[PDB]
């Protein structure tokens, strides 16, 4: 999972 | 106290159920498991609180009454009222530290705690106010609540941003991986303002509303929010934190647009999910001219593959997603066709109703 | 295996749901999380088991098929079939140790375990057999199942006695504190026989009956029971234990007879329960000439009092009960008036429909 | 609670 912020 | 009233059963049931909302079943203090009852003028007020929020219900009194106040066990008093027969008249009076409830051939003595001991969360000043149909406020919350964080250490994400701009009210929710935003015009010029409502208060506000058009009056103070609809008043402390600058996480120029039927897309993702990794839920999307392929595999090397005809004219591309995040969005959208807007495999996707921009969902991909 | 079949989705859903019944969460053996699939002749058979009981469903195959057998993950296979569109044709075949499921543009590869590893609970001989309507068997079970012990160390109470004598079928359930017995004539001369069906099997048999015009065929062996209804066959091991004799428990010489309206009595007990001890649920009954008073008190010195007009013959007496035991009986009885037969405060009471002797409930009091 | 048996 990548981060939005 | 002097408190006395006689009220018909059905005038108490929904008030008691609403004001019992904030109560969690295992109160830390005994008085927090109680409801505050107050008779003044021709009104009975009932209040339940958990110290962070409170729900108030007002009940007009057309039968003889005497003013006063006490607090009474919520569950017990509700259960007594509900267990009495339809149309029962419920007479209430105080005898020392006990509250006597009488109806027909039934009599109950409940233990009380003094009304002067009940917490008060109403002493604050309104700084922004507006009215909107309760159905509109219910939609705003349902469209976004699933994206709130749960018990994140970033406590300001365990809640919902309520933001006013122009004549619009907007809700925003994010857990740092996906975001939901929904905007509704309400026909009143508003100042630019935003506050965070805690998740439990959001859920309880949603549950106080139905799908009617009855007006809900909202007041936002420096540290509280209040919502009045009919004879119910909901008040919650606001979250003392800073919400992320969500406008800066929305994709700026998505060059790839995909449109598909919401039901077919949802059903395809739901079937692929069955053979995804139970913990990480990753699925692969392959897009090419008017075609989407979804694949999933799991540690047992089981594999699902779905192919759907869609409208897509961008470049070929593969991108990975947590399928639960995608299904949450498609379940929240109650529309016929969906638009997915993409840029590349390391950038978020934005998902909308193909015919409406009132709600937007941003999901960040997975390395996969 | 050679196994191949193509079946329409809706012909699989109810079979898959029924045979998945015995499957719990987190199998002790991995194969117990799988369903056995078998093609033979023009029939697909689906079997699920937990080693104590097994459910089999038969599905006719009108499209091309090939014989064979395998086992496949139950939840995954059910979720795939359920997730496909209405009217979908589901084609199944084996490719090595993988099942391939294909429908429309959807494809799935599932891991299998060999059919030779699946447990078998069918190798036994029936010693008593009879046929009865499903509604009659469902009523026998529903009238008594709430009185089974749930997790008693006396394992022979964690189940329901099925007893045949003459032309009656009888069910008996007890937890050592309260007992339920229900008898139905079935129009067949039967040998005298009784067996204990485990609680989980009782519930599963109940859930397989719809009250249709289809008869239920029951076969009872030395260590198993089998029920055939429609295209479903349920089999359960019996509990190897000795059950108490309900004949000894039934009060013989009750000198006190009370009759009351069931709804008014149930409602009065349900309200009184609110202020009974949260753990032991004790209420007091005071009976005198044509009047019953129910009181309840809790550690908070809260008190409920209910007064009812009844028809009563005998001396005044006071008796204590677990109000949940009483309410269970009154909820099971669906009649206008109920009869209670008593002797004293330390002896069991019998509760029945005032107009029917087909079911009897025996509840032991609590010390006042 | 008393015992039935
Ligand atoms: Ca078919």
């Amino acid at each position: 999972q990548a981060d939005l912020f | 106290s002097h408190m006395k009233f006689t009220v018909e059963r059905e005038h108490l049931l929904k008030p008691l159920q609403q004001v019992s909302g904030p109560l969690g079943g295992r109160p830390t203090l005994p008085i927090l498991g109680n409801l505050l009852l107050q008779v003044a003028d021709g009104t009975l007020s009932l209040t339940g609180t958990d110290l962070e929020m409170e729900m108030v219900a007002r009940v007009a009194l057309v039968q003889p009454h005497e003013p006063g106040a006490t607090t009474v066990p919520a569950r017990k008093f509700f259960d007594i009222c509900r267990g009495l027969p339809e149309g029962a008249e419920i007479a209430v009076q105080l005898e020392g530290e006990r509250m006597l409830v009488r109806s027909g051939r039934s009599r109950f003595s409940l233990s009380t705690l003094p009304a002067a001991d009940f917490p008060n969360l109403d002493d604050w000043q309104s700084e922004v106010e507006f009215t909107l149909p309760q159905a509109t406020m219910k939609r705003l919350i349902e469209a976004t609540q699933f994206s709130m964080a749960h018990q994140d250490v970033r406590y300001y994400l365990n809640g919902m941003l309520f933001e006013t701009e122009g004549e619009e009210l907007r809700t925003v929710a994010t857990d740092g991986h996906r975001l939901a935003v929904c905007s509704m015009p309400i026909g009143q010029s508003l100042p630019s303002h935003s506050v965070i409502v805690p998740r439990k208060g959001v859920i309880e506000l949603m549950r106080m509303l139905d799908g009617g058009d009855n007006p809900l009056r909202v007041q936002i103070g420096s540290n509280n929010i209040r919502a009045h609809v009919g004879d119910f008043i909901f008040t919650s402390k606001l979250v003392d934190g800073r919400f992320p600058d969500y406008r800066r996480v929305l994709p700026k120029n998505p060059d790839k647009h995909l449109e598909a039927g919401c039901d077919l897309l949802k059903q395809a993702f739901a079937r692929a999910a069955i053979l995804s990794n139970e913990k990480f839920r990753g699925v692969r999307l392959y897009v090419s001219e008017n075609q989407l392929k979804i694949t999933a595999n799991n540690p047992e090397q089981e594999e699902a593959e779905e192919i759907l005809d869609v409208t897509y004219s961008g470049a070929e591309m593969e991108i990975g997603f947590n399928v639960s995040y995608v299904l949450d969005v498609l379940n929240a959208l109650k529309c016929e066709n969906v638009r997915m807007m993409l840029t590349d495999s390391v950038s978020p996707v934005q998902i909308e109703d193909a015919a409406s921009q009132s709600a937007a969902y941003v999901v960040m991909p997975m390395r996969l």
